[PDB]
């Protein structure tokens, strides 16, 4: 089967089973059937938030107004306080999730609509709630299911780019996009740092600490600068 | 059969037959043994022999065709040509790494298992033919000889020229290091007045700077022997 | 290690080791709490 | 088996299966079978405190190259209680309280492996029950990633790595102490000092290790 490394020899416990299994386990965390099932949800969860997140920042910049994203201040301003939202954020996501988390651990018991009964679906796959969540079904096959991971697993991997780039380069995702294509051999953060024997240069973080928001510290330091190239 | 062994009286080691290319039955360190090591070492001997053969020719090509620019340096963004010089080596090295890291990992995994992936990815309709561990060339030999006609005889000429280079190229690096002269230059000195141009002189001096920095204080140069 | 223990369990050994634990202790009690005639402290 | 000091044979009592067993007991302190399992835990514990200690020394050192104002591992004790805000006694005596709990708990699972997770410590059965080996608790808390649950052939292969990385962390952490007492400078400072002028920064030049 296709693998992450075309000449590789996939680990024993992982063969051709889960959606999109290319045989990648340096550490072999999937050998445990119980925990791998847990991890199986996380990959979707981390993926499905990042995808919707990475598409957020990009749209947040190019079509939208341009402030690379550290912003509390917006042009949707701050309509209802903050502690107003965070109040409603907790109770919202609390119900939303400890609900879905229970369909992971003890499957099917949640399918009923709490108020009245339209239910949902049969028990299906713990991390793929059918029915009301997936009405449209653009592709008709689990080919589309393998098609979902390979997008997300890139986006999660892509998101980390936005952090680090916006650390030292101090610019949004698509700003440095165009900045690279102009004089490409510059701005690789390969050029921009060396650390050979003797000499060590590192670019300094272009975002500062102590960002002022409504009279609050918010230290927000850089991510482990000392070990940067 | 015994071709000719390196020393006149010697016993070719058991694992050394002469099945391989340039075998003289010389492994006095006994280092190659348990052929899983041999396969590995052979790969290096090839890869080294090749980069040397390209290296030796590339050095002669530099100095002959660019009389300035002492060879052993050539690196720092001074000697560089006109279109370059301002490509920011840190971005030049960037361009190299991703290129070599693929090809080398591509070759390494084809040592681990064998005949495993000799096939193109992407288009994935095509492949290099059979070999033994390091003799590809469906693409890598376009011109098709060393196929039907004598093959290992060309393999034999490959090593014996390769080993020559690895030594010859090594001469370059130590000559240019002590003398401060390109290969054909230090050769020209010798032909001029050999007795006083000999290695007898100009030993005990590495005559190399210890900084040689580009965008910083960078790149310590440790020479080879501690000649002052 | 079997037989090294059994020797260390002989009478004179413990007699030495365990008195040297009192002796040391009773010596150092007098280091921090010097000159104790009566129990007054 | 690849013993240390090749050409000899291991001490006859331990040839057995222990992770990282090279047959090194030159004073023969494993000769007591009851005591060996006590040393095997003793090493495992030191190996685990070592590997945390080394990183704890190096990182604040390496952090200090870029600035970022930390102390070296030595005289990081002062710098904290220099700035204090809580007394020294309260801190050291919270140590003995919380820390002594774990150790004196870690002990009675070694003594009798059955208890400690029978229950009736806030529930938590089977998290503390232990996986049956000397220095390996396993479980929910001590093993959050559920590793050492799946393939055992891969597990026994970690248990070897853990020791061999531990024996090196100890033997390095002996260097941090000794090369502090001589050169009086941080571990990464020395790792630069010898990488800069290797010749005059060597061991013989500290003026302590090689007295005259
Ligand atoms: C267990 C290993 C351990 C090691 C190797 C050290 C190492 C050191 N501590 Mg330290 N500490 C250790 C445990 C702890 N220390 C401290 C809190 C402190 C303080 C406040 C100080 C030290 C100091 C010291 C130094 C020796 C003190 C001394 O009187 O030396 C002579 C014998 C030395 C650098 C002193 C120092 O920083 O000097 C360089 C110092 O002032 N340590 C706590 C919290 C209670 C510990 C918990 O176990
Ligand atoms: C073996 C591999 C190899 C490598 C790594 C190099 C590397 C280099 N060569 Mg070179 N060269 C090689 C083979 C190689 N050469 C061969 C086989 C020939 C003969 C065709 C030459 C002929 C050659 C010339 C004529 C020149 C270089 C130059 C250079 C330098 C500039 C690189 C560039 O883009 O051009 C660089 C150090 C140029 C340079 O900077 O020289 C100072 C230059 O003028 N080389
Ligand atoms: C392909 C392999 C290769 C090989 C064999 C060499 C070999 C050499 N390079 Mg070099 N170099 C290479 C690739 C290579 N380089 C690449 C890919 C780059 C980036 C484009 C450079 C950039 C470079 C610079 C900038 C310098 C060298 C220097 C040197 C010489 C001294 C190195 C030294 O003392 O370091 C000790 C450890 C040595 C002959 C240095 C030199 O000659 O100093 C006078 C020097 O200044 N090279
Ligand atoms: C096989 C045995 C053998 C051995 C062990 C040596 C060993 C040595 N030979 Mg030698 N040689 C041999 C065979 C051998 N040779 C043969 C067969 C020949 C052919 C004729 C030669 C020809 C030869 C020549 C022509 C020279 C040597 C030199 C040297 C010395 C170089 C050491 C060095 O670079 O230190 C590094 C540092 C020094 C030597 C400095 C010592 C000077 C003072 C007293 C010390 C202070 C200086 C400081 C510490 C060094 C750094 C500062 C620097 C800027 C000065 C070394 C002692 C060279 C020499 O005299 O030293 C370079 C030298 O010129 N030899
Ligand atoms: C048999 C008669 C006798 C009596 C009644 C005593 C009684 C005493 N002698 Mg003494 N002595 C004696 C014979 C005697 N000795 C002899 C024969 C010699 C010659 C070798 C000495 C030489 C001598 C010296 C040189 C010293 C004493 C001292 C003392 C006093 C200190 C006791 C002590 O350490 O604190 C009590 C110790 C403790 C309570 C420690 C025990 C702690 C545990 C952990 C308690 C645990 C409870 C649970 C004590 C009143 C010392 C002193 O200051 O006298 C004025 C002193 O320095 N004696
Ligand atoms: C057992 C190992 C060990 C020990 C005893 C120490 C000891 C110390 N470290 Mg330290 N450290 C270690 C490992 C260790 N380090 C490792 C592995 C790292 C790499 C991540 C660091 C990185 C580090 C930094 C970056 C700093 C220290 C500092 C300090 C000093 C003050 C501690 C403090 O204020 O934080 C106490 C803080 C807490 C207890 C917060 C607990 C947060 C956890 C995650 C949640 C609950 C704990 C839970 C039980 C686990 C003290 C000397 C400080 C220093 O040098 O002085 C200024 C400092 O700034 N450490
Ligand atoms: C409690 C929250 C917190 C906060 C506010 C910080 C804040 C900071 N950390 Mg930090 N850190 C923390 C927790 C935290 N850390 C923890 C829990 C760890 C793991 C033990 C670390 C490990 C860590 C490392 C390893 C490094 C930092 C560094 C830094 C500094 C980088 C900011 C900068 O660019 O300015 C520069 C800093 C200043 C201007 C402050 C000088 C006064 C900054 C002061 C980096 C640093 O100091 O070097 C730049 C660095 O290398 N931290
Ligand atoms: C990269 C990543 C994970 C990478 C993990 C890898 C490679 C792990 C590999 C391994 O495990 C395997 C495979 C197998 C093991 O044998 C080996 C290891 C090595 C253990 C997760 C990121 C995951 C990233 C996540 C979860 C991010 C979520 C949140 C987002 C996107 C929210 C963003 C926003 O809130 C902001 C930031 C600001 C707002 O203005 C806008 C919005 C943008 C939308
Ligand atoms: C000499 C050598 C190896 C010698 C090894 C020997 C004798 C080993 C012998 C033994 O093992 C055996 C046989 C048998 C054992 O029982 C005994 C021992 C003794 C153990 C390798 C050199 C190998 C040398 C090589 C491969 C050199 C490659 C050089 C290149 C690529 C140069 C590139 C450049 O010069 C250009 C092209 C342009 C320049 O401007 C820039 C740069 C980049 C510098
Ligand atoms: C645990 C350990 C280190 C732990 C480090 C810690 C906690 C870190 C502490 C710090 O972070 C803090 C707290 C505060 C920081 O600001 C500073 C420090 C102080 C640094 C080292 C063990 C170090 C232990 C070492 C080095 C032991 C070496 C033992 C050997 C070689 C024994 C060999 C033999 O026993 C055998 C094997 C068999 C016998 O037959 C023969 C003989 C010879 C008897
Ligand atoms: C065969 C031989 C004999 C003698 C020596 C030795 C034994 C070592 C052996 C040598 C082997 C070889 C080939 C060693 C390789 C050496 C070298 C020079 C490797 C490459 C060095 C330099 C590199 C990548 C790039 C440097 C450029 C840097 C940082 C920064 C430049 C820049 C500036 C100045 C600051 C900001 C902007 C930017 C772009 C970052």
């Amino acid at each position: 089967r296709p693998l992450w490394l075309p000449g590789s020899t996939p680990p024993a416990h992982l063969d051709g089973s889960m959606t999109g299994d290319f045989g990648w386990d340096p550490l072999g965390l999937g050998a445990n059937p119980e925990a791998m099932t847990w991890f199986r949800e996380a990959e979707l969860q981390n993926g499905r938030w990042a995808m919707m997140g990475v598409f957020g920042i990009l749209v947040q910049e190019l079509v939208k107004p341009d402030v690379f994203w550290y912003d509390a201040p917006t042009k949707i301003d701050l309509p209802f306080n903050i502690i107003g939202i965070v109040a409603f954020q907790a109770f919202a996501m609390h119900y939303v999730e400890i609900r879905r988390w229970q369909d992971l651990r003890k499957p099917g018991s949640v399918n009923k609509d709490p108020i009245f009964s339209n239910y949902s679906l049969p028990e299906h796959e713990p991390g793929y709630p059918g029915g009301i969540f997936a009405p449209f079904v653009p592709g008709d096959i689990e080919e589309l299911k393998l098609k979902e991971l390979k997008n997300a697993r890139l986006s999660m991997l892509a998101f980390v780019g936005f952090v680090m780039q916006a650390q030292i380069t101090g610019k949004g995702p698509i700003a440095c996009w165009t900045d690279h294509l102009a004089d490409p051999f510059g701005t690789t953060i390969f050029s921009k740092a060396v650390i050979t024997l003797g000499g060590a240069v590192k670019p300094t973080c272009q975002i500062p600490d102590h960002v002022a928001f409504q009279g609050i510290d918010i230290p927000t330091p850089c991510f482990f600068e000392g070990f940067w190239p | 059969a015994d071709r000719k062994l390196w020393a006149p009286g010697v016993a070719a080691p058991s694992y050394l037959d002469g099945s391989l290319a340039g075998d003289y039955g010389w492994d006095p360190m006994g280092l190659s043994s348990d052929p899983k090591a041999l396969a590995w070492y052979r790969q290096a001997e090839l890869v080294h022999s090749r980069w040397a053969m390209m290296g030796v020719v590339g050095i002669l090509g530099q100095e002959i065709l660019n009389p300035d620019v002492f060879w052993y340096e050539a690196g720092l963004p001074k000697n560089l040509p006109e279109q370059v010089s301002g490509l920011n080596l840190g971005g030049i090295l960037a361009f190299e790494f991703c290129m070599m890291h693929y090809v080398e990992v591509r070759r390494w995994q084809d040592y681990k298992n064998f005949g495993s992936v000799n096939e193109d990815p992407v288009f994935k309709g095509n492949s290099v033919p059979n070999e033994v561990m390091g003799y590809p060339g469906g693409i890598f030999d376009p011109f098709g000889f060393a196929k039907g006609k004598d093959i290992e005889d060309l393999k034999t000429k490959e090593i014996k020229n390769g080993r020559l280079a690895m030594v010859a190229w090594t001469g370059f690096a130590l000559q240019a290091q002590a003398t401060g002269k390109g290969p054909i230059a230090c050769w020209k000195d010798h032909l001029a007045d050999p007795f006083v141009s000999n290695i007898t002189a100009n030993i005990g001096t590495c005559v190399i700077p210890d900084s040689v920095d580009v965008g910083g204080v960078n790149i310590p140069l440790y020479c080879l022997w501690p000649g002052q | 290690m079997q037989n090294l223990k059994i020797y260390l369990s002989t009478a004179p050994v413990i007699a030495f080791i365990w008195l040297s634990l009192l002796s040391s202790l009773i010596i150092e009690v007098n280091r921090f709490f010097p000159d104790p005639l009566i129990f007054a402290f | 088996r690849p013993v240390w000091y090749p050409g000899n044979s291991p001490p006859e009592w331990l040839d057995g299966s222990l992770p990282g067993d090279y047959g090194y007991d030159p004073l023969g302190l494993a000769s007591d079978p009851e005591m060996l399992k006590w040393w095997v835990q003793a090493e495992l514990v030191h190996g685990r405190w070592a590997m945390l200690g080394t990183v704890g020394m190096i990182v604040p050192g390496v952090a200090a190259r870029a600035g970022g104002d930390f102390p070296q591992w030595y005289d990081a004790g002062k710098v904290y209680i220099e700035n204090s805000s809580i007394p020294f006694g309260a801190l050291l005596m919270t140590q003995v309280l919380m820390m002594g709990w774990s150790e004196m708990m870690r002990y009675y699972e070694f003594v009798s492996p059955g208890s400690q997770g029978t229950g009736s410590f806030m529930g938590f059965t089977e998290a503390f029950a232990g996986t049956g080996e000397n220095g390996y608790p396993g479980g929910r808390f001590f093993d959050p990633f559920g590793l050492a649950k799946g393939d055992p052939a891969k597990l026994q292969e970690y248990k070897v790595k853990e020791i061999k990385n531990g024996r090196l962390a100890m033997f390095s952490c002996l260097g941090y102490y000794a090369q502090y007492a001589a050169t009086g400078k941080g571990p990464v400072d020395n790792w630069f000092d010898h990488i800069a002028d290797p010749f005059h920064n060597t061991c013989a030049t500290n003026g302590v290790s090689v007295p005259f």
